[PDB]
RNA sequence: GAACGGACAACGGCCGCGGGAUCCGGGGGCGAGAGGUGAAAAUCGGGGACCCCGCGGGGACGGGCGGAAGCGAAGGCGGCGGCCGGGGACGUGUCCGUUGAUCAAGGACGAAGGCCGGAGGAUCAAAGAUGAUUAGAUACCGUCGUAGUUCCGGCAGUAAACGAUGCCGACGGGGCGAGGCCAGGGGGCUGUGUCCGGGAGAAAUUGGAGUGUUUGGGCUCUGGGGAUAGUACGGUCGCAAGACAGA
């Protein structure tokens, strides 16, 4: 149990799942691959599929640059918008375990206001 | 209900059946009158007399003691006050109002406590004024 | 006998310089020109001499003061501290 | 709030009601000089230099109270002397306060 | 059950004012302080602090309702 | 008609209560009248979860859970299905399961 | 409005000029140094000025005499002080923050 | 585009049982100015279970380190700060219970002026609701005993009272007298000003 | 009506402390996208975005707790501490003794939007501008954006300002609740919901919408088939918008 540590900051939203790796102190940054580099179509970026392979190249860059175990931060969007972490949340943690990091620690980290600022939509709402 | 809001609150004392001269008060009818006396000069209220009197020397009402109320004992021997109790809690109240919203101005909320104490103060003056406890003329001093 | 009913001090402008104007300066002539209270000696004396210097009349008490009012806000936030 | 209370707001008006007072400052030098005085209040508008010969000849005689009020000569006036502000009360005998 | 003729048993449970005849529940009573001879009177409901004046000790402080009895304090009712 | 007899919402003995933005369509509805679902679930899927062991350095790690409270406006609560379709009569239960 | 301030010592009378501030009175003590109270009225050097407090006649070089924030109503608000380097950083009455 | 990294390690006080917790990197520099001025800045936050790694019951707060001095391939890190896990701090809330909140500035015996924040939640003595002068009532109680316990000492004992949490059980032993009170915690510490 | 007592209180005004979030500036890392959608485009991206970490600035806002729970006359009121002020309920051998109820006129308050002067401007966003959708799309969707949203002084005086239910008062079934005070004897007052009955009702329903042809407690207001029309004229108010009133 010789491992290194860094921290895996999971960004969820409903268009996107960024894979984010990046020491303990989070200022350097290890690898960070998006699901939107690995699906042409912008409909399928937020995909639990693409997530799967973002985690997989996020994965293996950060074991051949020196980061055998993690720490991980899932996220929603938060703040006015969704705390909730997107679809791809799950499988971006699914596949980053699977291929060879061992985590610990892993935490919900979605920026929850104390009462927040005005959200986007109008007061009718997103009417669709 | 209330006069100025919509509460329909009950306390009130209630005045046991017979009245019972107390034979536990050690002092006479004149003692007391006495003493009333003494607490009306003193500075405190007939209000603040009758429960100083409860409290203290177990006189549960004067009438039991004595056969008068604290105001019939007051307008017997002129110590009765120029301006009565109940306007004077209320004059007390509208100036002590009045005095927070001399800093207060935006305080909406005690402005419209101000015109309920005054429309009280009013109310009792008229009848005040009509039973001849208070001069025809008399004003708040504004 | 009150002489106007709305404009009061401003009708001395007549019907010159539009009612928004004379609706505006109301409210400082009414200040400018107005006795104050004078805090060394009690009095409502405190007249202005010239912009910016307020003076009492029966104790000779002179401060310095806002334009057209004795205090002014940030005047008076500097002192309350 | 409850109605009444038992700071100066009340006893100084009481004091006056029953009791000897004078109101004014050349009132209060000539019972400072005569030792006649008991009780002296000032309102904080009062000039200084004309406190601090009450409160040096206070000194002076018994350590004769001087209490500066939280007002002024017209808050003074808020209590049962009411024709004209107060600069100064000095208190020959209060005959129901607590005041001494 | 009748109405004129109401049970001491629900006269006590009723309020006071609504009772048959309006009926206190307040009394007055005597204070006996131990290190103190004398026996100070108060009332049941009371709304002023009373103490023993020699040997200075709080007997009974106000309340909502009935005052309560401070220290050790020997109370005795004092109707007749 | 008077549809409930609640109005829809729980407001009673107050004048206003303060608007609050919908989970899933931002609309402007009351606290008290919006449909409040609070989810407390794990963090990590139960499908995950002994992918989780292999790969702890803990001995005895415990997931964590996630707390949201889900706030829906009318309108999507019944597209969410969060409140269930009922009957005239059924419409005045009011536990839960 | 000008305020003249007139400043007795044991060996001569000093006659000095300022800007009047809104609260000076006539006969009002005035304290003019380095690390004197900052109540109303006082000129003293920016360091020993509180964060937040207007302050007005400020100096724009030290010992200059005052330049910023002296026509009427105009203020400077004390923002920060950076003890290391000697540098008030200042919201000039246009809302510049000048250093 | 990689290689020119090279490692540091990361070095707190001695008040936990791991003395390092993790590992930093940065780009290999020329001098050793140009190494502080990429490293004395940054800052990490490490779970006290990991700290502590025996204990898993007191896997509930993260410390935050911030690095102060780096002397060859190691970085000094002092305290930064203390929250709870937002698994924590979501889970000590409940409904039906009044949720009480307190903060109080306070300065160490030596010059760290700290912010202290804690949360306690009224316990069962069919809602568990407190009144809210009772509210006040131990929310004063908790303005003194924050302010007893950390400026009576100075900060490496302090930071040994959060991990404890000595801070928590000292308000449950205190109020316990108004209040059956559960799950008193401090939420959040913050330093806000050092003594340099 | 007044007093007093121990309580209770998101009641108000002010002062101070604080919270994180959105946005922006700036630094460091990373290296190709990000954003956004039903799908995309617009947009920003090797001049390094997004994301990660620190710092800074600023305005706005009190999440979770937070409920058929509290308060206020209504509008409304939710971080914390303090000051000033207010409030109802309860408790009482405290005082006064009919001082009361309801209202033309009159006065005060009164969400949002709006208006005036001043300050400020983060988010959101009428108008406007675009990218789409569409047969069209002046809209719904995306992006941007001014008024505005914010504060201070005033105007305005309207709402589905609703409980679509005037105020005061007497009487009237049980059950369950999570209010406050009191008592200590599945208790009393006073609020507050709920459920089942009674009665009522055209019915939905309803503790008043009951005690109404077995019709009478007081007081105020309103309605009189629909439409014309809450329109016109006259009036009053308002800076205006318009409001009141009203065929
Ligand atoms: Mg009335
Ligand atoms: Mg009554
Ligand atoms: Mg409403
Ligand atoms: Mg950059
Ligand atoms: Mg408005
Ligand atoms: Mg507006
Ligand atoms: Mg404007
Ligand atoms: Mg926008
Ligand atoms: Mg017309
Ligand atoms: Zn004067
Ligand atoms: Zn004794
Ligand atoms: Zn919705």
């Amino acid at each position: 149990k010789d491992l290194v540590f860094g921290v895996a900051h999971i960004l969820a939203t409903s268009n996107d799942t960024f894979v984010h790796i990046t020491d303990l102190t989070g200022s350097e940054t290890v690898c960070k691959v998006s699901g939107g580099m690995k699906v042409k179509a912008h409909r399928d970026e937020s995909s639990p599929y693409a997530a799967m392979l973002a985690a997989q190249d996020a994965a293996q860059k950060a074991i051949e640059r020196g980061i055998t175990a993690v720490h991980v931060k899932l996220r929603g969007r938060g703040g006015v918008k969704s705390a909730i972490p997107g679809p791809g949340a799950q499988a971006a943690l699914r596949a980053l375990i699977r291929n060879g990091l061992k985590l610990g620690r892993v935490e919900d980290a979605t920026p929850t206001p104390t009462d927040r600022t005005r959200r986007k939509g109008g007061r009718r709402g997103r009417r669709l | 209900a209330r006069m100025h809001s919509k509460g329909r609150g009950v306390s009130e004392s209630t005045v046991p059946y017979n009245r019972v001269r107390p034979h536990w008060v050690t002092q006479s009818k004149d003692e007391v009158v006495g003493t009333i006396l003494s607490l009306s000069r003193k500075g405190l209220k007939p209000s603040e007399i009758g429960k100083i009197m409860r409290d203290e020397y177990a006189i549960g009402h004067v009438r039991n003691v004595t056969g008068m109320n604290i105001l019939q004992i007051l307008r017997a021997h002129g110590l009765a006050p120029a301006i009565p109790e109940d306007l004077c809690a209320l004059l007390d109240k509208r100036a002590g109002i009045l005095s927070h919203l001399n800093t207060f101005r935006n305080d909406k909320s005690a402005r419209y406590r101000l015109n309920l104490v005054e429309s009280r103060m009013y109310r009792l003056a008229r009848y005040y004024k009509r039973t001849m406890v208070l001069p025809a003329t008399w004003k708040p001093h504004a | 006998s009150r002489g106007t009913k709305k404009v009061g001090i401003v009708g001395k402008y007549g019907v010159r310089y539009g009612s928004s104007l004379r609706k505006r300066i109301k409210a400082i002539e009414i200040s400018q020109h107005a006795k104050y209270e004078c805090k060394a000696c009690g009095k409502t004396s405190v007249k202005r001499e010239v912009v910016g210097i307020w003076k009492c009349k029966a104790c000779a008490f002179t401060f310095a003061g806002g334009a057209f009012a004795p205090t002014t806000s940030a005047g008076a936030h500097s002192n309350s501290i | 709030k409850r109605n009444v209370t038992d700071g100066l707001a009340f006893k100084l008006p009481l004091a006056m009601r029953t009791g000897v007072y004078k109101v004014g400052y050349k009132s209060a030098i000539k019972l400072l000089q005569a030792g006649r005085t008991k009780y002296i209040v000032a309102a904080a508008n009062f000039p200084s230099v004309k406190r601090k010969l009450l409160e040096y000849y206070a000194a002076l005689s018994n350590n004769v109270p001087v209490v500066i009020f939280k007002g002024s000569n017209n808050e003074l006036a808020k209590v049962c002397d009411h024709h004209y502000r107060i600069g100064v009360i000095s208190i020959l005998d209060d005959g129901e306060s607590g005041l001494i | 059950k009748d109405l004129a003729f109401p049970t001491a048993e629900e006269l006590r449970t009723t309020c006071k004012r609504k009772r048959l005849i309006p009926q206190n529940n307040s009394y007055f009573l005597y204070l006996r302080c131990k290190s103190c001879d004398i026996i100070i009177l108060a009332y049941s409901h009371s709304q002023t602090r009373r103490t023993c004046p020699g040997c200075n000790m709080v007997m009974l402080m106000p309340k909502g309702g009935k005052a309560r009895i401070e220290g050790d304090v020997k109370i005795k009712k004092i109707k007749r | 008609p008077v549809k409930r007899k609640n109005h829809g919402r729980a407001k009673k003995n107050r004048g206003h209560v303060k608007l609050i933005r919908c989970d899933n369509c931002a609309s402007a509805v009351p606290k008290d009248k919006a449909i409040k679902r609070f989810q407390i679930k794990s963090l990590i899927e139960a499908a995950a979860h002994d992918d989780v062991r292999t790969a702890t350095i803990y001995e005895e790690y415990e997931v964590p859970k996630f707390f949201h409270k889900n706030q829906y406006c009318v309108s999507c609560a019944v597209h969410l299905k969060a409140v269930r379709c009922r009957s005239a009569e059924g419409r005045k239960d009011r536990s839960n399961p | 409005p000008l305020a003249k301030i007139r400043v007795d010592t044991g060996k001569c009378v000093r006659r000095e000029l300022l800007v009047a501030v809104e609260g000076n009175y006539v006969g009002q003590k005035v304290e003019i140094g380095d690390s004197v109270p900052v109540a109303v009225g006082n000129a003293l050097k920016l360091k020993n000025i509180p964060e937040g407090t207007g302050v007005c006649s400020v100096e724009r070089r030290p010992y200059d005499g005052g330049k910023m924030a002296k026509s009427s109503g105009a203020y400077v608000t004390v923002v920060g002080h950076n003890r290391d380097t000697n540098i008030t950083t200042v919201r000039l009455p246009s809302g510049e923050k000048r250093s | 585009s990689f290689a020119k990294k090279e490692w540091f390690s990361l070095r707190i006080p001695s008040g936990f049982v791991t003395a390092e917790p993790g590992k930093t990197l940065c780009t290999k520099q020329n001098t050793k100015a140009n190494l502080e001025k990429y490293l004395l800045g940054r800052n990490f936050e490490v779970n006290q279970g990991d700290l502590n790694p025996g204990n898993e019951e007191s896997a509930v707060r993260k410390f935050r380190f911030i690095v102060n001095n780096v002397n060859g391939r190691i970085a000094e890190s002092e305290f930064n700060g203390m929250e709870l896990t937002t698994e924590k701090k979501r889970g000590i809330v409940r409904k039906w219970h009044t949720l009480i909140e307190a903060f109080r500035d306070v300065c160490t015996k030596d010059g760290y002026h700290l912010r202290v924040f804690v949360t306690a939640l009224t316990k069962h003595r069919r809602t568990c609701y407190a009144k809210t002068s009772d509210v006040k009532k131990v929310r004063r109680l908790m303005f003194e005993v924050i302010e007893n316990e950390v400026s009576g000492s100075e900060l490496a004992k302090v930071v040994k009272k959060l991990s404890v949490e000595k801070l928590g059980k000292e308000i449950e032993k205190k109020a316990s007298v108004i209040l059956p009170l559960q799950n008193c915690y401090t939420a959040k510490v913050k330093v806000v000003k050092r003594p340099r």
